[PDB]
């Protein structure tokens, strides 16, 4: 289940401490290597910085971007979050 | 100078990869000296002689106005004049996706390549390239963990290595105070040295593996590897010359999966043996934005509008004969000599840019003097030609895009500082799951500094590195050799200094 | 002692903010009284009507201050300037170095050099 | 405007803008600058940090012009206009060279024709000769070569012969100036100019002098004013009658004057001209335009082609006439009736 | 809106053709800072301009230290009008106001909170510290069982 | 830049003895040198011309001390070592040594840097 055409890369900012839960980190642990294999062409830059609040931003085409907090999300509200940003 | 006459600013050399701390002692307009200062995490007190005595190119082959070829001739232009001429030739060429190309060199800052990734990106381009060979598509390792692209255990690190292998890099040429380092831990130490590639003179003792990944392959499955193995903190170095070789993709797999087979030795609580290690100001900082090519998909498709941003040493093959060229510096040198228009840029003593180090420190400078004739900052040349391309740049301050720097990721917005990896693992991804099936050729590694003294545009500037480099043509051990000053051979003496 | 001379006024502070608001409308008042004798005395060729359209930026300016000890530094610089300016100390480059007859854009600093 | 200028011959002036310590990278020389306009021009090119070449002829009549500028900005040269060699020396460093010689009246050693025709005619050939990029010659408005009036005519034909000679010349014609020391204003608030061969009916644009110096400063910039030609006039019509009802407003004065006829007073207007030494504003072309009526020649550039818009005489009054009020009146507001 | 470039600041006696455009100025309503920047008479350009606060590191060419002492607030150098050469003589002429100005200060917080309640940007760095390690005179003579790696010379 | 006094850098010597001096030819010119007396201008001779024909103070010590010869009028004593087969400079006036021991050797050279005798 590979993205959908116009994500031109995907972008994490978390941080290493458990200042925020570790669900994000959690969903990157299993979900970047699946969601790098599925469409390997597309950057997904984990960056990540003490006290940094947990946000994925999805770049489309012609330089626009969607930005959506994570934080206080679960793993598995964390997914849905994704997913709504790359399935259209 | 004297030195009560002389104004001090604590600044980086973006000489090399290190980020070396440096002192710039300015009188008025011109830049007088630099020295070392204190930073042991990164130089020790301790600068090379190309970070040192290179200061005199600062002053001698400068842009300083904006220039439009016309009929094979350099004409001066106004700056209004050049945008203009610049979004005329965008409009008449209508790129596509990804036939706008741009090309950074060794010494851009972070503000402008996230500024121009911004503008790209608003023209439909993801074709963002680096000006080393092989820096126009996609790289061995990939950028979505920072530490597939660092020197992950520190430079300080090194202070406790105890075996360290070396693949395709001359530690002196590359990083030249790192390489002391590395000898200053060998004296007083038992640390044990292997290389793979291009033997060279070095300042400790190594053995010789070989030359070629073969010889990488024997080298951990043989004594070295025991010995990476058997070791507490062992490092791997790897050379950007790699990631410039055709089995970049075969090497690069071959390190990680060692690194893999041997955690809690490699990949512990406290130690990361997998190194990278720059030997260019501006890489691990394009790194850590994505200022890179993405796909071969995007790499197959020939541009016909090209920005060199500060580029000179890119390879003929990676600019069309055709294309619309625009270079952005502040040398005239081999990538102002090629295009239409050029436009004056700002050096790194007259710029407050972000730089990111081969470890991921993340530094600025401060300005010791300011702009020269007619030149800009260089984000603010990216964000004009934003008006005038049609697709303005949301920022109009440095705060507003270093907010914006600080959202590509947060580590731009901590100075001085080293952010740990947190998902260290996730390197696997990248450098062996995307590096499996690699059509490997068995080129040897290459030496990719062939002279030390010319590696940018402002040591190839330089009258100082043009005598270093001279006398160690000849040997010529005699202080006045192409400079002021009475000799047997030279009873009057000369003014020139340089020739 | 020496006397005081003819506008000068005893440095006091602001009981509570009641004063404050009394004394700025006073020293309001009374500078946009003074406009049309301003303008004889330094021969201001421009009508009175700019002349009291700058005493208004002017308090303008500090409309937003919620500190006692602010005001109050305000109060006295006003009256040292209304009472340099009635006794005409102060002479007409003065007065008109008062009167003033930035880029509004980036692109347009830009392209200028800084601003 | 911006930070770099390109000249017609191509050379770059990398410019600092502000303050007489800076940077203007223009070598000017502004020939008859110690006249009326000429100190506008000079003050503005030289506190800009221009290098200004100020020919002259009398040396104490040049001083107030240094003021204007830093050390080393402002250049004196002495010099005559039948002395080829001294204006081939004021403009062979220069980028910009700006010719407001000029007189109403002929002079025992120039006629109208001669400080007019000739002295443009060397002061051009020289602008030839060296190749200078900028040559803003000003003339009169109503200068026809076809004219009758002296002033008109002559100031007509020099027009042509710059032309001729350099065809890049940027022609500015100015109405009749008001401003500081104007010969406009103050001299209907004096009282020598009691004679007057018409009732003072004739009309005119009139302009401040200082919007004038501004709009040669803008055509040194606006390099596109090059081979252009310039009619700067001001917003209204009045007469002679019209100006000095404002002044007498203004001065609170009441001035009168004693009206001849031009058969009668031409030919003394040409007697005291040539028996007194100064300017006495009394010759007999300046009786002949004084019957004359001012045309706004078109197809000229105007103020509006600088971005420029003038300002009316009667906002000025106050501030140029007050030094002659009688002390009685002299507190008193401006008029602004 | 986000540390915006406000266009619509004024200008006063003191604005030049290099002077700063402003991302905001103190008014007097802002909580717990004296707005002295407001009332000292400085023009709005001490308030769009960022100071450097740091401690100066060490020169190398000596090994004195007292000039490490305290901590230093100084000006950044602006792009244009800091230094131009003077036509006549080749002396070096400036626009900037606060290039031959520095304040010194105790501590760190000293500094921060004078450049607050002044209305100054100011951006700080940390210095850079020792990183110790014993020194021993009979390290120059140790034994070594096998290869000396290196001769020493005193 | 017409006359020999606004060109030649000295009245002694025509070129530039420095790396950074500007030429005469490029200062003498502009505005300001139209009516000007170049002659009248003040143009002083170039020392470095003038030093070097000195002739050589020849020495038998090793060590020579040079303080300007004015006493305190001079300049501060140094002292000059004359070991190497070259003439060795005072670095306050540039007045030349050399040792006889090298005698020979620099009556031989094909130039020199000051008269030998
Ligand atoms: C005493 C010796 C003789 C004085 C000089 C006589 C020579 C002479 O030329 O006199 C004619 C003189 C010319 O005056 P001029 O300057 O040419 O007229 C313009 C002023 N509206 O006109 C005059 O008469 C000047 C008055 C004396
Ligand atoms: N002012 C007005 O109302 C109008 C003016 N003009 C034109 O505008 C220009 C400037 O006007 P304004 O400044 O008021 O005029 P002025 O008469 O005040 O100035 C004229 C200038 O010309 C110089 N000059 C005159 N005759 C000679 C000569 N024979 N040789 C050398 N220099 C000479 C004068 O130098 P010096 O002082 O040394 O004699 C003076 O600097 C003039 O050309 C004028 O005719 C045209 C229309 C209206
Ligand atoms: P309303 O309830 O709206 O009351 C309006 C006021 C202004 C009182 C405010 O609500 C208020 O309380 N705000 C705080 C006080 C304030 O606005 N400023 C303090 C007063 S001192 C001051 O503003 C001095 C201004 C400059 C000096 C006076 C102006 C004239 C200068 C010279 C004129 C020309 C001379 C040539
Ligand atoms: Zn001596």
């Amino acid at each position: 289940y590979a993205f959908a055409k116009g994500v031109k890369e995907l972008r994490f900012l978390f941080c290493q401490t458990s200042q925020h839960s570790a669900e994000a980190r959690s969903f990157l642990n299993r979900a970047y290597p699946i969601m790098k294999k599925h469409n390997p062409t597309i950057p997904i830059l984990l960056r990540e910085a003490q006290g940094t609040i947990p946000r994925v931003y999805a770049r489309y085409e012609f330089g626009r971007e969607k930005m959506e907090s994570l934080e206080g999300l679960t793993d598995k509200q964390i997914e849905e979050t994704v997913a709504k940003l790359v399935k259209t | 100078a004297r030195p009560w006459e002389l104004k001090r600013t604590e600044s980086i050399d973006v000489l090399d990869g290190l980020g070396s701390n440096i002192r710039v002692d300015s009188r008025g307009l011109e830049v007088m000296r630099i020295l070392p200062r204190l930073n042991d995490d990164v130089n020790e007190e301790w600068i090379n002689d190309k970070t040192r005595f290179a200061c005199d190119g600062l002053k001698t082959q400068r842009l300083t106005m904006p220039l439009v070829r016309r009929d094979g001739k350099f004409e001066p232009a106004t700056w209004e004049q050049a945008l203009t001429e610049i979004a005329h030739a965008y409009q008449t060429l209508a790129p596509k996706e990804n036939e706008f190309k741009v090309i950074a060199g060794q010494l851009v800052e972070v503000e402008s390549l996230v500024a121009m990734k911004d503008l790209a990106n608003r023209l439909g381009s993801e074709n963002l390239a680096l000006d080393f060979p092989g820096g126009s598509q996609p790289l061995a390792h990939g950028v979505d963990i920072r530490s597939n692209y660092l020197f992950n255990s520190k430079i300080w690190g090194i202070e406790e290595a105890d075996a360290i292998l070396l693949v395709g890099t001359n530690p002196r040429h590359e990083a030249a105070v790192l390489n002391a380092r590395i000898r200053k831990q060998w004296l007083r130490s038992d640390l044990e040295i292997a290389a793979v590639g291009q033997p060279w003179e070095s300042t400790f003792d190594y053995e010789h593996l070989g030359t070629d990944l073969a010889a990488l392959k024997n080298a951990l499955s043989g004594p070295f590897g025991e010995k990476l193995k058997k070791a507490k903190r062992p490092m791997i170095i790897v050379g950007s010359g790699v990631t410039e070789h055709p089995d970049a993709k075969a090497f690069y797999e071959t390190v990680w999966s060692f690194v893999e087979k041997n955690a809690s030795n490699f990949l512990t609580e406290e130690w990361c043996g997998y190194n990278v290690l720059q030997r260019a100001a501006s890489r691990a900082g394009a790194f850590e934005v994505g200022f890179v090519v993405p796909s071969p998909e995007v790499a197959a498709t020939k541009p016909k509008f090209v920005w060199l941003l500060g580029a000179d040493e890119f390879d003929p093959a990676d600019v069309p004969k055709d294309a619309f060229i625009v270079y952005q510096g502040h040398h005239g040198d081999r990538g102002a000599e090629i295009a239409d228009i050029v436009l004056p840029g700002a050096a790194y003593t007259e710029k407050a840019g972000t730089y990111v180090n081969t470890e991921g420190r993340v530094q600025m400078t401060r300005a010791a003097t300011g702009l020269p004739g007619a030149a800009r900052t260089d984000w603010k040349i990216i964000r004009a030609v934003s008006e005038f391309l049609g697709v303005p740049l949301p920022y109009d301050d440095v705060a507003q895009l270093r907010d914006r720097m600080a959202e590509i990721s947060p580590a731009l917005a901590a100075y001085d500082v080293v952010e740990p990896v947190a998902l260290r693992h996730l390197s696997k991804v990248q450098l062996v799951d995307q590096n499996k099936g690699a059509k490997v050729t068995g080129e040897p590694l290459k030496k990719v500094v062939e002279n030390f003294y010319f590696t940018d545009v402002i040591s190839r500037s330089s009258p100082t590195m043009a005598r270093c480099s001279a006398a160690k043509e000849t040997g010529d051990p005699r202080t006045n050799f192409m400079a002021p000053g009475m000799e047997e051979d030279r009873p009057m003496g000369q003014i020139a200094y340089g020739a | 002692a020496v006397q005081p001379t003819k506008f000068a006024v005893t440095v006091r502070q602001s009981r509570n903010w009641a004063d404050a608001k009394q004394r700025v409308i006073a020293a309001y008042r009374a500078w946009i009284r003074a406009a049309p004798e301003i303008q004889t005395m330094y021969s201001i060729p421009f009508p009175v009507s700019h002349i009291r359209t700058r005493i208004r930026q002017e308090f303008e300016r500090h409309r937003y201050v919620n500190k006692l000890n602010v005001v109050d530094v305000l109060l006295q610089q006003s009256n040292a300037d209304f009472q340099e300016t009635m006794n005409f100390w102060r002479q007409q480059s003065h007065v008109m170095a008062f009167f003033k007859e930035l880029p509004s854009n980036f692109i347009t600093g830009f392209l200028e050099g800084r601003n | 405007i911006s930070d770099i200028h390109i000249t017609r011959t191509g050379k770059p002036l990398i410019r600092i803008q502000g303050g007489r310590s800076s940077l203007g990278e223009h070598t000017a020389t502004v020939f008859g600058a110690t006249g009326q306009l000429g100190r506008y021009i000079v003050n503005r090119l030289a506190r800009q940090g221009c290098t200004v070449i100020v020919p002259y002829r009398e040396e104490m009549a040049k001083r107030h012009l240094k003021v204007s500028g830093d050390l080393g900005r402002v250049i004196f040269m002495e010099f005559d206009l039948r002395n080829t060699q001294s204006i081939e020396e004021s403009v062979r460093h220069s980028d910009v060279v700006y010719n407001l010689i000029g007189r109403d009246y002929p002079t025992k050693n120039f006629s109208l024709a001669d400080v007019h025709i000739e002295g443009t005619e060397r002061i051009v050939e020289a602008v030839a000769k060296y190749d200078v990029d900028r040559f803003i010659q000003v003339s009169t408005y109503n200068a026809n070569p076809d004219s009758t009036c002296e002033f008109f005519r002559t100031k007509g034909i020099a027009e042509k012969v710059a032309r001729h000679v350099f065809p890049e010349t940027t022609i500015v014609r100015p109405a009749p100036m008001f401003g500081f020391e104007d010969r406009l204003l103050l001299k209907l608030a004096s009282v020598t100019n009691l004679f007057t061969s018409n009732h003072m009916r004739e009309k005119f644009w009139p302009v401040h002098v200082n919007e004038v110096g501004e709009a040669l400063e803008r055509m040194l910039y606006d390099d596109s004013t090059a081979g252009q030609t310039f009619e700067l006039y001001g917003p209204r019509q009045y007469s002679m009658a019209q100006i000095a009802e404002l002044v007498d407003r203004e001065i609170y004065k009441k001035r009168r004057h004693i009206n001849l006829p031009k058969p009668i007073l031409q030919p003394l207007a040409e007697l005291i001209n040539r028996v007194l030494w100064w300017d006495t504003g009394l010759s007999r072309d300046q009786v002949e335009r004084e019957f004359h009526d001012q045309v706004i020649d078109p197809t000229a550039k105007t103020f509006k082609d600088l971005g420029m818009e003038p300002t009316d005489i009667s906002k000025w009054t106050y501030h140029y006439l007050l030094p002659y009020r009688p002390s009685t009146y002299y507190d008193l507001p401006p008029s602004t009736e | 809106p986000r540390n915006a470039p406000d266009y619509n600041v004024p200008i006063d006696i003191a604005t030049s053709t290099f002077t700063p455009v402003p991302k905001n100025v103190q008014d007097g309503s802002e909580e717990n800072v004296v707005p002295a920047g407001l009332i000292s008479g400085a023009p709005m350009e001490l308030q769009a301009r960022t100071v450097r606060i740091y401690k100066p590191a060490k020169p190398a060419t000596q090994s004195g230290e007292k000039n490490t002492q305290l901590w230093r607030m100084d000006w950044d150098v602006l792009g244009k009008g800091h230094r131009w050469e003077n036509p006549l003589m080749g002396w070096q002429s400036s626009a900037d106001f606060m290039q031959g100005t520095h304040l010194t200060f105790k501590t760190k917080e000293d500094a921060i909170a004078f450049a607050e309640k002044q209305g100054y940007e100011y951006f700080v760095q940390e210095p850079n510290e020792r990183h110790f390690r014993p020194k021993a005179y009979a390290n120059n003579f140790l034994y070594s069982p096998g290869k000396l790696k290196h001769i020493r010379t005193k | 830049g017409r006359p020999a006094s606004a060109v030649m850098q000295a009245p002694n010597r025509a070129e530039v003895w420095s790396r950074s001096q500007r030429p005469r030819s490029e200062a003498m010119a502009g505005p300001r040198f139209e009516q000007t007396d170049f002659d009248a201008q003040p143009r002083p001779w170039a020392a470095i011309e003038l030093i070097h024909k000195q002739p050589v103070r020849w020495t038998h010590d090793r060590i020579v001390a040079c303080d300007g010869g004015g006493g305190p009028h001079g300049h501060p004593k140094i002292y000059i070592n004359t070991d190497k087969p070259e003439i060795a400079t005072c670095n306050y006036c540039g007045l030349p040594f050399a040792n006889e021991h090298h005698r020979k050797y620099l009556e031989s050279l094909p130039q020199t840097s000051y008269p030998l005798n």
